[PDB]
């Protein structure tokens, strides 16, 4: 029996699971890229989709229902997801450091300048703009919500979240439209490179983040959360955060500096 | 407005969270979450270390800001001294 | 039971001992190839008659001996083994993400393994830089497969740094401060804290790679407006740290060898130690263009990149001269980690003193893309990195396994090793000062000498591992049990005994606040 | 629980030296071996 | 009691070490193995235009 | 202030190692000043300069594939 | 709703000597199965992939 | 070119390859010295049994292994960074040669005056004239004028490549849609060699560099025979 | 006298010159003899004989600092089989030498040598040390 | 921070403690010869008559082995030692290694 | 620094609901009506094929490798323009 | 029947470290000024004395006469 | 460190074999891919 506060956790399949699903996705995007197939990435999308659900599953059972979260686990698991972000941040800081190095110093294949010849920028003060209006907007409704769950207000909680999830889900669908309409691509050049991979990177984060959110919100109908005790709601905010952080970033040097 | 209907950690926390819970509430640490505090150490006023068992390790930060922990068995029974600063602790079983 | 405990293990002790067992399989890999590397070179003329596949063989050599070799043995095999114990922690903050770090590296070594045996190969040095690495001169799917392995390492590591950093900062006993945890636990924290912030690093430049090789961007070709030497800035800015990550766990290792069989109950100046591998770990992150001094950089960017990384030399000078101060007034104990150690120490040092050199961007003018480099840095790494590593594992052997290992087979190994990697590796010092290019899989007539004799050295150094490997078969068949481990009032982790069982720390240590 | 112990806390057998030796000769061998004929395939291919 | 090196030490390194001379100096000079060591002193140039 | 050139001079503009602009710089001049010329009646003469420092720093290649960008009206600098 | 965790920590505390992962019930059980052998099979498959792969072919 | 059991460089052949030998023996001097001093201490530190194994005061010593350290770092990097700037100093070229890397040979090109352009490869082993030197002869060497101050530029038309001549102190990398700057002055006439210093694929090994320093008069017929 | 794997938390005994007198005595257990000795030791240690001395002695502790630390012919054996060991690398040399290395190149022929530092002394290969310099252009010899 | 001869005091003042205890007299020389420095015989005097206080003659024989160890190849220290300890060894009954034969390997 | 506003002394939900409704969401509002005041396609410029555009080193892993992900006839071309 | 002297007892380790530090650093200088003579003054000289009557196109000549250029017969 | 006599001793002879196994496992499978290389370049 033990005499300290922490989690000894129960021997898991999900490590291995989750392991070999990333096997299985990148040979996936191999056999995509290069042999026409993508039997293996369809398998490897859907063991680490299996394997994410069973774990975060059984964190819940073993929180939730088993009580191991003391306050030192919790605590611990608050340095975990600091330090997970803080990896994203520098994940997304080798993407503008990309843009920044392309764009200040525009070579001649460019014309010399920068937006490069015959790009066509999106106008910031359209849907960029709008889509900064929402994430901004967000970021005050899961504010409200983290209030009312610490005030133990159950209705206003699940409405402040619901609202910053419709949020999440209009930036969405606002930038696969913005995506859908913009004239440049992908492969124009290190303008479309750049524009894409990281806002496609962010939008990623974001559908990420919204799913957290969703999470959150299910397990706040099903009564998990105390008005003390509900680090997941914490971590999905400070995600959340996060990614409205990075898109103010992306707003100023892609989209408006950029332009 | 302001309604309830979010449970709090006296109604739902359960197993070690909620033992944990109830002895903040006593003023007692059965899980080790904090640092006992120093007797003066003497023969006649040893450390008290409590256990489980009949032997717990004992790290012993001789003086202050010492970066070196010296670390030994403590047993039941006769008060035992620290190797290195000879301060005095005795174990105390359950 | 056995794959609940071997494949769903949450356990530190069990995760470490995998991580241990897949670096050694990998070390005879990456060994295998340096052989090869070193058979091609032995003579004049050429040996494989491929160099593609020469150059493939050169880039594999790299990938195995950091990435499944180095890293896995110092910080998932001795890090995983001993952080825990040596902060009385019952286990990892993560138990279950730390197996998933673990088992992450089987496949990503599947996937580079891939990369070799798909096509003709990755054979692109270990940089992997474009246009060499992109879709035209390396079609095919060899180095994508190099990319997905360098990603699924990268996340088994920056997990594993989450995990490390979370453990260390709050699983101490409560009065324990972070000035009294062991050197060892700190230089783990301060690698941890290197691999989170630079490995994404690497993850973005690798991504820009991918993309530009499938998807049709354009973030290194010039035709696009890109630049080749932006994937160098991404890709240094990660591999300057990770140097300082291969070596800082070594580093924590010797201060203990050292204070161990010097009979010392503490290293010498221990906050000074501290402050050193704080000082390595964050000017490693401002030093990274060192690698670049021949691309075209402006002048005093060059002379800011020589000034920042000859500071380096304070901080690292305080550790060696620490070591020796820790040796001072000793009882030396000349145990086979001891050896280790002693030959860490001046080894280490002579290839910090080559990468001074080195560091003078003028000088390095003549010097960059030679054999002087490859001496230098096999000084750091064959003679630190692997010997810390050796020391480490002859030292702690007995706690892991409970058995001895015969210390005079463990002397001749160091013996032998001693002499191999320094015949290998001491010529190509002239090698380089005179020219030979590196990543050459033959040479002008005039370096054959020193090709000769260093190809010789390196078969030395394949005796040494033969028979690393029947010095443990032999502690295995002999089965010694410990009995009785000296100085265990300042080596925690050896006061459970040997070897601890599944559960140590059930019930935390006693430590007061006075 | 699991059994502890010398020669109990590893996922191999130490029970008989000499299938220990055939397994450790298996086991360093196959890393060691694998570069020579990753280096035989790609020879034989072209 | 005598150990191991007591009984054995003296004839294991007169052994050892006149077998590693003796093999290395065949290797070094018996087998064909091309050195190629500096001209100077050694070789007589040659016309070669 | 004619003819005596033997290589192009150090022009402080691009002081350094990179000498990428300056070869598209001078190659952008010499087109401008020529098409500035040919059309109001002038004399390319006037643009000699420019021309001989974009031949003597600017790789064949380059000033081919421009050339031949010119020619298909996708050279992206402006003329 | 109705808060119904009371209940499912009786379910998930009963002294059944059942790891985490399986303590749901049967269900857990079938979705383990599942996803371990789409894993492994997955995984067979990838290493046939590399078979293929690693030979000239067309 | 490097000579059998060569121990330092190649003997300079231009006053900043001179600068960059004098600069060397500074510095390895002291990197012999520190060596040399490690090692001798750790043997003084293993060869007492008197021993002192108590708790010793670090705050004195420290001062002086940052100290001096600090010192020596200055007495380096003051001579380096003369010489690294004396390198960029202008020096006003009159010739200007570019060469573009590609795999796996090296292109001239000459354009001053004239449209002169050529490749130049390795002479195969089997096609060696004799006393020609095995992998570093080529079919066409860069002629050059000695005594002047040349501008070399250099670049590639496919992957990474490295234009380097070890005696006169010089390595460029050669980058593809970049034009980079060095500059090279023989004090001598002869022949110089390097090879290509970024791997660049399976004939990385293969593909050298030959200068061929000889009087301006001899260079400008050799250009106008080239035409 | 014995120790058990069972006893690892508990004091121990150690011989070591930097330890003199450690946590236990060597022998805990007394026979009926070795208890009247104890006893004896009681009273004046100069009524104890000389091996009365010796048997207290080795009764608090195992080996003396003398034999403590004493020096082995240890080195003998690890100098003679590392010795062995690189010996039977230059067997594999041998062989690799003999089953792998084909012949090196035709311009590591003497003639072809010779006519190469011919050609390398009229370029004036390092003329100022490396090579040439060392070369007599007058006496047209190497240089003494 | 203290001259020689108050170190000294100290030491001598330890080990004459009259009821110190066998773990104070383990502490003491165990801890003595950390410090670089062969103890003075006055030092060494009142360890062995703690010993003999604690009736343990085997431990007044190691005291004498630690003092010989703590010299190092300086072979004078020790014969001085045990020339000024003779009227105590004489006193005390105490045999040196010597005369035990305990400096044989 | 800030905009001016007032609130605070011991803030909460009310205020952060405060906050949404009454400035959060009233400007996501707003920037709704002007994103859709100024919706409705611009006139696509005259196709240039310029080298550092519609890039193509390797073809695409789908459709009939030539075109983007999100390939809108109407605003992207193709290598050789405007499809009809 | 002589009895012996008092010998120095207290600070053996850290006598003998202050001699051989005050010994290394007396080598350091000597080899420093070893080192001077026979490299770095050395290599000063011989490339100070090749070049100080050194006639580039006798050099040339020479090599011409050889027979090494190609532009050179 | 101490430790128990080994339970279960390795002989002189033993240690031989083991070594010898151990090497050889090393080096044959290397010694015939080396052997054989000009076979594998013929193709
Ligand atoms: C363990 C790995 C490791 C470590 C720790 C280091 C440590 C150092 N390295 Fe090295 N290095 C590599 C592994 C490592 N390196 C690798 C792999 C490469 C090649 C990458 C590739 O291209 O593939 C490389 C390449 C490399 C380069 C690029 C050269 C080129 O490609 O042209 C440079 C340049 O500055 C450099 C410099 C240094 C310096 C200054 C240190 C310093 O940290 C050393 C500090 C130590 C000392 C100085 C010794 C102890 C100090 C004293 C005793 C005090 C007194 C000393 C003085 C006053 C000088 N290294
Ligand atoms: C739509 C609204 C929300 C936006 C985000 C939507 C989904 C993004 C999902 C993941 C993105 C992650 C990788 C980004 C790679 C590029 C995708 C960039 C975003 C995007 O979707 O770009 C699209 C192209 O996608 C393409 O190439 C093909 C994209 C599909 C294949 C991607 C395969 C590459 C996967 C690489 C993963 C590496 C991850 C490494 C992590 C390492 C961690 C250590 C743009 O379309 P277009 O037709 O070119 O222009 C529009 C013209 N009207
Ligand atoms: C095309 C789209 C593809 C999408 C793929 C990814 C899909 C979406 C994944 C979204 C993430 C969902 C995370 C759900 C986690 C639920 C478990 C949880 O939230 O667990 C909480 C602990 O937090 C915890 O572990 C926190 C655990 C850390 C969670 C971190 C999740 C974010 C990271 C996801 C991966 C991003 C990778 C991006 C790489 C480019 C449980 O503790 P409490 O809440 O205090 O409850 C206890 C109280 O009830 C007691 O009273
Ligand atoms: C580890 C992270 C991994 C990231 C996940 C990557 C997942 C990639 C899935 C891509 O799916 C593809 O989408 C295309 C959309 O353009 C489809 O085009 C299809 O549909 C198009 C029109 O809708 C046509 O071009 C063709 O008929 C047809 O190829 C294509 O078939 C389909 O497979
Ligand atoms: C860099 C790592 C390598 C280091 C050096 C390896 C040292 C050599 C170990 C011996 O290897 C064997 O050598 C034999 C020759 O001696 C080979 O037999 C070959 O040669 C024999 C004699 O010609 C024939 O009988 C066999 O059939 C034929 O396979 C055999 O295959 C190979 O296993
Ligand atoms: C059913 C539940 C009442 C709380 C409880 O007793 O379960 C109520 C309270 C808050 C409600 C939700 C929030 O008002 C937010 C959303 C509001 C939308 O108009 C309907 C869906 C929406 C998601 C609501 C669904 C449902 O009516 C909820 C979830
Ligand atoms: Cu061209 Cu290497
Ligand atoms: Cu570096
Ligand atoms: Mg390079
Ligand atoms: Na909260
Ligand atoms: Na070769
Ligand atoms: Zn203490």
């Amino acid at each position: 029996h033990q005499t300290h506060a922490y989690h000894m956790v129960n021997p898991s399949p999900w490590p291995l699971t989750g392991a070999l699903s990333a096997l299985l996705m990148t040979s996936g995007l191999t056999m995509w890229f290069h042999f026409n197939s993508m039997t293996l990435l369809m398998i490897g999308l859907t063991t680490n989709m299996l394997t994410m659900y069973q774990w975060w599953r059984d964190v819940i059972r073993e929180s939730t229902f088993q009580g191991h979260h003391t306050p030192a686990v919790q605590k611990g698991l608050r340095y975990g997801m600091i330090l997970f972000i803080i990896s994203e941040v520098l994940f997304f800081t080798g993407f503008f450091w990309a843009f920044y190095h392309s764009s200040l110093a525009p070579t001649p294949e460019l014309g010399g300048c920068w937006p490069p010849t015959g790009i066509h920028p999106l106008n910031p003060l359209e849907v960029p703009l709008l889509n900064t209006s929402v994430l901004l907007a967000s970021g005050v409704s899961i504010t409200w919500a983290h209030h009312s769950l610490m005030e133990g207000d159950r209705k206003h909680m699940l409405q402040a979240l619901f609202i910053t999830i419709t949020l999440g889900v209009y930036f969405t669908l606002l930038q696969a439209s913005e995506y859908y309409e913009a004239p440049f691509t992908i492969s124009d050049g290190v303008y479309g490179s750049t524009f894409f991979v990281a806002t496609g990177f962010h939008g990623l984060h974001v559908i990420i983040g919204s799913t957290f959110l969703i999470v959150c919100f299910f397990r706040q109908l099903k009564f998990h959360f105390t008005s003390n005790h509900h680090f997941g709601f914490e971590a999905a905010a400070w995600y959340w955060h996060f990614v409205d952080v990075v898109w103010l970033f992306l707003y100023v040097s892609i989209y408006w500096w950029g332009s | 407005a302001s309604g309830g209907g979010v449970p709090t950690d006296e109604e739902q926390a359960t197993g070690l969270e909620r033992e944990v819970m109830l002895a903040a509430r006593k003023g007692q640490d059965p899980y080790n979450i904090l640092a006992p505090k120093a007797t003066s150490g003497t023969k006649e006023d040893p450390n008290l270390v409590p256990s489980i068992t009949n032997k717990r390790i004992v790290g012993c930060i001789c003086e202050e800001d010492n970066s070196t922990v010296i670390w030994f068995w403590l047993h039941k029974g006769e008060a035992q001294r620290c190797p290195s600063c000879g301060t005095h602790y005795k174990l105390v079983p359950h | 039971m056995f794959i609940n405990r071997w494949l769903f293990s949450t356990n530190h002790k069990d995760i470490g001992t995998l991580y241990l067992l897949f670096g050694a399989w990998a070390g005879m890999v990456g060994t295998a190839l340096s052989l090869l590397i070193r058979a091609e070179l032995g003579q004049p003329g050429t040996l494989l008659g491929d160099d593609q596949i020469y150059n493939v063989v050169v880039t594999a050599h790299a990938f195995v001996m950091i990435f499944f070799m180095v890293m896995p043995i110092m910080i998932g095999g001795f890090g995983n083994w001993l952080v825990p114990l040596m902060i009385g922690a019952p286990d990892m903050a993560f138990p279950r993400m730390n197996n998933m770090s673990f088992w992450l590296l089987p496949p990503s070594f599947l996937l580079l393994l891939a990369s070799s045996m798909v096509e003709a190969g990755a054979g692109t040095g270990w940089t992997v830089y474009p246009p060499l690495a992109g879709n035209l001169a390396h079609a095919g799917a060899s180095v994508d497969l190099t990319i997905f392995s360098l990603h699924l390492a990268g996340v088994s590591s920056i997990l594993g740094a989450i995990n490390f950093i979370t453990t260390i900062i709050n699983m101490k006993p409560p009065a324990m401060s972070q000035y009294q945890t062991p050197l060892f636990v700190w230089s783990v924290m301060i690698t941890a804290v290197l691999l989170l912030l630079s490995l994404p690093v690497l993850a973005a430049g690798i991504t820009m790679l991918l993309t530009d090789r499938n998807l049709n961007t354009t973030f290194f070709d010039p035709a696009g407006g890109g630049d080749p030497i932006l994937y160098q800035h991404l890709f240094w800015f990660f591999g300057h740290p990770e140097v300082y990550i291969l070596i800082l766990p070594g580093f924590g290792m010797i201060s203990h060898i050292v204070t161990y069989y010097s009979g010392k109950k503490e290293p010498f100046g221990y906050m000074g130690m501290v402050w050193a591998m704080m000082s390595i770990g964050f000017l490693g992150f401002i030093v990274w263009a060192h690698h670049m001094f021949t691309v075209g950089m402006d002048v005093d960017t060059r002379a800011y990149f020589t000034s920042a990384t000859m500071i380096i030399a304070i901080p690292t000078g305080v550790k060696v001269f620490s070591w020796l101060a820790t040796l001072h007034g000793g009882n030396i104990k000349w145990s086979p980690a001891m050896m280790w150690a002693l030959g860490f120490i001046f080894l280490f040092t002579v290839g910090g003193l080559t990468g001074i050199v080195l560091a003078n961007s003028s000088l390095d003018i003549v010097l960059h893309d030679t054999y002087y480099v490859v001496a230098h840095f096999h000084y750091v790494l064959s003679m630190g990195a692997v010997f810390a590593i050796m020391g480490g594992f002859v030292h702690w052997f007995p706690l892991f396994s409970g058995y001895t290992l015969n210390d005079t087979w463990a002397k001749i190994h160091f013996a032998i090793m001693f002499v191999g990697v320094n015949m290998t590796f001491f010529p190509q010092h002239f090698l380089g000062l005179s020219g030979m290019p590196r990543r050459y899989s033959d040479y002008p007539d005039a370096y054959t000498m020193w090709n000769t004799i260093s190809s010789m050295g390196s078969f030395i150094s394949l005796t040494a591992v033969m028979l690393m490997v029947f010095i443990i078969w032999e502690a295995f068949a002999s089965k010694r049990e410990v009995l009785t481990v000296d100085l265990t009032t300042t080596n925690l982790e050896w006061l459970n005994g040997c070897p601890p069982p599944y559960h140590t720390f059930e019930e935390p240590t006693y430590v007061n606040l006075k | 629980h699991y059994e502890e112990g010398p020669g109990k806390n590893i996922p191999f057998s130490v029970e008989n030296k000499w299938r220990l030796l055939a397994m450790m000769t298996l086991f360093f061998g196959s890393g060691f071996a694998a570069p020579f004929f990753i280096v035989r395939h790609q020879l034989l291919k072209k | 009691a005598p150990d191991f090196h007591d009984k054995y030490g003296n004839a294991v390194l007169a052994s050892g070490a006149t077998f590693c001379v003796a093999v290395w100096v065949y290797m070094a000079t018996q087998i064909g193995i091309e050195w190629n060591p500096s001209p100077v002193g050694r070789v007589t140039p040659k016309e070669w235009r | 202030k004619i003819k005596n050139y033997q290589t192009a001079p150090f022009d402080s503009r691009f002081p350094n190692q990179n000498q990428t602009r300056n070869c598209w710089q001078n190659y952008l001049d010499f087109h401008r000043c020529e098409k500035a010329m040919t059309a109001k009646g002038g004399d390319v003469s006037v643009c000699e300069w420019y021309r001989r420092v974009y031949k003597s720093l600017c790789p064949i290649s380059w000033v081919s594939t421009w050339d031949d960008r010119r020619a298909e009206g996708t050279f992206p600098g402006k003329i | 709703f109705e808060n119904r965790v009371a209940e499912k920590q009786k379910l998930f505390q009963e002294d059944n000597g059942l790891p985490v992962h399986l303590k749901g019930g049967a269900t857990d059980n079938i979705l383990y199965r599942v996803t371990m052998t789409l894993c492994l099979g997955g995984t067979l498959y990838s290493l046939y992939c590399l078979g293929w792969a690693s030979f000239p072919h067309k | 070119m490097a000579y059998p059991m060569q121990l330092g460089f190649q003997d300079a052949t231009s006053p900043i390859m001179e600068e960059l030998l004098h600069f060397h023996d500074h510095t390895l001097m002291i990197v012999f010295l520190i060596s040399s001093l490690v090692l001798y201490i750790i043997s003084l530190m293993l060869t007492t049994k008197l021993t002192h194994t108590s708790t010793m005061d670090a705050q004195e010593v420290e001062t002086i292994w940052t100290i001096l350290p600090a010192i020596i770092l200055i007495l380096i990097a003051l001579p380096s960074l003369r010489i690294l700037y004396m390198m960029d100093e202008i020096n006003n070229p009159s010739l200007t040669v570019k060469t573009m890397g590609h795999q796996w040979y090296w292109s001239y090109e000459y354009t001053d005056y004239e449209d002169l352009s050529f490749d130049s490869y390795m002479i195969p082993t089997s096609e060696l004239k004799p006393g020609e030197l095995r992998l570093l002869e080529v079919d066409n060497r860069v002629v050059l004028p000695m005594e002047m101050t040349i501008r070399m530029l250099v670049s590639s038309e496919d992957v990474l490549h490295s234009w380097a001549v070890p005696s006169l102190g010089l390595k460029t990398d050669a980058i593809p849609g970049r034009l980079n700057q060095t500059t090279l002055m023989s004090s001598r006439p002869g022949l110089y060699y390097g090879q290509c210093s970024e791997i660049c694929g399976s004939n990385h090994s293969f593909m050298p560099i030959v200068l061929e320093l000889v009087p301006l008069k001899y260079f400008e017929k050799w250009s106008a025979s080239m035409l | 006298s014995v120790v058990k794997s069972e006893d690892y938390a508990l004091p121990s005994y150690v011989d070591r010159r930097d330890y003199p007198l450690p946590d236990v005595a060597h022998v805990k257990n007394l026979s009926a003899s070795q208890k009247a000795l104890k006893e004896k030791e009681k009273a004046s240690w100069s009524s104890l004989s000389i091996d009365e001395k010796v048997e207290l002695y080795r009764l608090k502790f195992k080996e003396s600092f003398a034999e403590m630390n004493r020096s082995t012919n240890e080195w003998k054996t690890v100098v003679g089989a590392a010795m062995f060991f690189i010996g039977f690398t230059a067997l594999l040399l041998i062989w690799e030498k003999h089953y792998v290395y084909g012949p090196i190149p035709h311009t590591f022929e003497e003639e072809w040598v010779a006519k190469q530092t011919k050609r390398m002394l009229d370029m004036k290969v390092a003329p100022i040390q490396g090579f040439s310099a060392k070369w007599d252009y007058d006496k047209n010899e190497w240089k003494k | 921070h203290e001259t020689d001869e108050e170190f000294d005091a100290r030491w001598v003042t330890y080990f004459n403690k009259p009821d110190i205890d066998a773990w104070e007299l383990r502490k003491g020389m165990n801890t003595l010869v950390g410090y670089d420095l062969v103890p003075e015989p006055k030092i060494i005097d009142a360890a062995l008559r703690a010993c003999r206080r604690l009736n343990d003659f085997a431990s007044a024989v190691r005291i004498l082995e630690v003092v010989k160890d703590k010299a190092g190849p300086h072979k004078e220290i020790y014969p001085y030692v045990i020339q000024e300890l003779r009227p105590t060894l004489n006193e005390l009954g105490i045999s040196t290694p010597e005369e035990l034969g305990l400096d044989k390997v | 620094a800030s905009a001016a506003k007032g609130d605070h002394g011991g803030t909460g939900a009310r205020t952060w609901r405060f906050l949404t409704f009454g400035l959060a969401l009233p400007s996501v509002a707003l920037c709704t009506l002007n994103s859709w005041l100024h919706s409705g396609h611009r006139e696509r410029p005259a196709f240039i094929p310029y080298h550092h555009l519609r890039i193509r080193t390797k073809p695409f892993s789908w459709g009939d490798g030539n075109h983007t992900f999100f390939h809108n006839p109407r605003v992207n071309p193709l290598p050789t323009g405007y499809e009809k | 029947s002589t009895a012996l002297a008092k010998p120095q007892m207290r600070g053996l380790l850290a006598r003998r470290l202050r001699f051989h530090i005050v010994g290394a650093f007396m080598v350091s200088l000597g080899f420093a000024t070893f080192y001077k003579f026979a490299v770095a003054e050395k290599r000063k000289k011989a490339y100070a004395d090749f070049y100080r009557n050194y006639d580039s196109m006798k050099d040339f000549e020479e090599m011409r006469k050889a027979g090494i250029f190609q532009s050179a017969k | 460190i101490t430790a128990k006599p080994a339970k279960t001793p390795t002989s002189p002879k033993e240690q031989a074999i083991g070594l010898s196994v151990t090497f050889l496992s090393f080096l044959l499978p290397a010694g015939w891919v080396l052997y054989h290389l000009d076979n594998y370049k013929k193709s």
